[PDB]
Formats: C-alpha cells, structure tokens, sequence
C-alpha cells in the first residue's frame, strides 16, 4: 500500500511530464510574445494608472467622475481583449487546460470504475 | 511520446486503487451493502425522493406538499445519522480529497513549471 | 390604501369564484367516483393493512420479510394508479391546479410589471 | 362568465398595488436608484459576476481561480451591508409574501371548498 507522500510524489513527476508538451510548450510562447507586444504593454499600463486614479475617486464620492474613469476601463479591456497575439494566449491556455481536464478525468475515471471488485 | 503520459496515469490511479484511502472505501462500501437497515434506509429515501420529486414539480398547490417535504427532510436525517451511511460518506470524500489533491499537484507543477 | 386584511378579503371571494369553475366542479365529481369504486376501496384497505403489517416488521428486525410486504404495497400503488377511475381523478386535479397557477400567475405578473410608475 | 375572474384578479392586484407594501417597494427603489455608491457597489458586482461564471465554466486549473472567488464573495458582502440595497431587498420580500399570502388563500378556499 501507498501513502498519499507516494501519490504526491508520482503526481509531481507526471505534472512535469505534462510540461514536457506540445500544448504546454506552445503556451509560454504565446506568453512571450505578449508582454513583448508594446500595444498590450501600452494597454495594461494605461489602464494599470487608470485603476490607481480610481482609488482616488472612491475616496472623493464622485458618481460622475469615477464612472467616466470606470467606462473608459471595461471598455480598454475588451479593446485588450481584440488583439491578436493575447487572442493566440487565450486559446493555448484552454488546450492546456483541456489536457490537464482530459488527464485528471481519466484519472477520477479509472479509480471510480475500478473501486469496486 | 503518446503512451508515457496514459502509462503514468495508469500508474498514479493503480496506487490511488491500492492506496490506505481505497482498501477503507472498499470495506466501508461492503459494510453499507451487507447491512440491512441501512437498506431499509437507503430503499425508503430512493421513493420518497421520486415522491418529493414529483410534488415538487406540481407545485405548492398539491395536498402532501408540506407533508412530503418533511418526509423528505426526515429520511435524510435517518442516512445522516445512520453509522454504515455516514461511515461510507466519509469515505467517499477521503477518497475524493486524495483525488483533488492529485489534481492540484498535475496544475502547480505546469504554472510554476513555467520559471 | 389597503391593509394585508383587505386584501387577503378581496382573495378568500376569488377563491370562492374559482370554486364557481367548470375545472373545479369537475374534480370533486371524479373525487365522488375513486372512493364509490370498491376495486379502489379494496387496495386502499389491502395495502392500508399491509403498512401496519410492515410497522412490526421494522420493530422485528426481519429484511427479507419487511421487503417482501415493501415489494408488494409499492407494487400495489403502481396497480391502483393503473385504474381509469383514479386516473381521470389526477387529471381532473391537474386542470384544477393550472387554473390556480394561472391565476395566482396573471396576478403576480400585474403587479411586478405595474409596480414601477 | 370568463371576465368575472379577469377582472377581480385585476382588481387584487390593483390592490396590492395600491397597498402600504407596494408604496414602500416603490420609494425604497427609487431610493436605491438615485443612490449613486450603492450603484458603485452595483455596477462592480454586475463585473465580478461575469468575471467569475467565465473563471467556473474554465474550471480550477484557471490562474485566479481563487481570487475572482474572493471578489465574488466579498463584493456581495458590499451589496448585503449596503443600507440602500439591505432596505430595498427587504421591501421586495415583504411584497413577494403578500403575492404569496394571496396565492395560498386562493388555495385554501377551493380545499375547504370541496366540504
């Protein structure tokens, strides 16, 4: 019999055996290359201030002011969101995590069938 | 390439299958399955829950709909505290945690993986 | 304005008026014909019984014999509900029952659309 | 025949509209819509919820799993103690038991009805 040090262990190395692939490889390179676009860096720092100013206008009960601020937000998020190598990023991201689905389920699976003899 | 990731899954669910947590559910199980009353139970709750089921699909309107509800509620209150029951249910969710926490070490070892 | 009184008034003549249906009307003549019937009256009393019976077989601690007589009374139920008599009485109750339910809809509906000037 | 039932189902809602319950319900809205923090609290929690049903369909695996969960719980607890808001969901029950009240009185009196 195993302890669950045992399991933890051999979970540990099968989760490196799953970085080591196609999916998961293709997913960094994605991420390399977004925070190296100077259209995304652009964004996440025009509204990184525009979040910290609307600290300020919580702080000052300004209904008006703080929700111009807040449309200009949301609204910079999805134009975020229509650029294509982030577009790339949120695809890859799934398949990764469709593998890690896939892999864990046949896990659960096999247990739950198996159980009982 | 393909099959030294289902061989290593295979491998890690074996070991959950002969595990402390699995050789505990078995037992568990076969005591609830060999145990009578916790059939009588188990029997009851599977017709008053299509019961319940039904009534509540009728609506508020229906006769035994305060009635039902209670039977409901009570046949429960006889699983929770039946010791075959709670015993196996415990069980169960030891298992299930050995589960999530293999799943979680498969998602750390990917994110942190990364650096 | 009106008190909860008032209202709960104006609903107790409504009711009386729902009684004054067709639908209504019609549900405790099929009522009137399952208890008539001594097929009906029969089961009802021959499993009536047979769930006192099963009363001492919970006390005598005996699976095979409370299960034999379970067995047989929701066998029983299935067969009793196999009758028309019974079978135009749950119908009867149903129609009745969308006629309360449209109406007590109609009105909640008024009221959550109306509400707001 | 058939209008006798439309029209004095009209005319308890007309009622219940122009009850103590309903004018409360209306001020206490109003009150809630003309408050502009409450609306602050609102329009955020209207984001969160979005943000966190995305995150539960993607599942676990998800790298703010556990935050946008936070913010989830933590921007309702803004909307619970928010008095505007408190008030307002308050004003709305007190009316949902009077619609109610109403709908069980019709049923009673069809039960009874019956002897």
């Amino acid at each position: 019999l195993y302890s669950k040090k045992d399991i933890v262990q051999q979970a540990r190395n099968l989760a490196k055996m799953i970085s080591e692939t196609e999916e998961v490889d293709f997913f960094k390179r994605a991420e390399a290359q977004i925070n190296e676009n100077d259209k995304v860096s652009t964004i996440v720092n025009q509204i990184k201030a525009l979040q910290k100013q609307a600290v300020n206008l919580k702080h000052y009960e300004k209904h008006e002011a703080l929700k111009q601020v807040e449309a200009k937000i949301d609204a910079l998020q999805e134009e975020l969101e229509e650029i294509p190598v982030i577009q790339e990023f949120r695809d890859s991201q799934m398949e990764v995590n469709d593998l890690l689905q896939l892999v864990a389920h046949t896990i659960s699976n096999q247990v739950t069938n198996e159980i009982i003899t | 390439e393909s099959v030294r990731l289902q061989s290593e899954a295979q491998q890690l669910a074996e070991m959950i299958l002969q595990s402390e947590t699995a050789e505990n559910y078995r037992n568990c199980y076969k005591r609830l399955q060999e145990d009578e009353e916790a059939g009588r139970i188990i029997r009851s709750f599977i017709k008053i829950k299509e019961q319940y089921e039904d009534v509540q699909r009728f609506g508020k309107y229906h006769p035994d709909y305060r009635e039902i509800s209670r039977k409901m509620r009570e046949i429960k209150r006889e699983l929770d505290l039946n010791d075959k029951v709670a015993d196996f249910k415990r069980a169960e969710n030891e298992l299930q945690s050995i589960l999530d926490e293999v799943s979680v070490e498969i998602g750390t070892a990917v994110s942190e993986h990364v650096k």
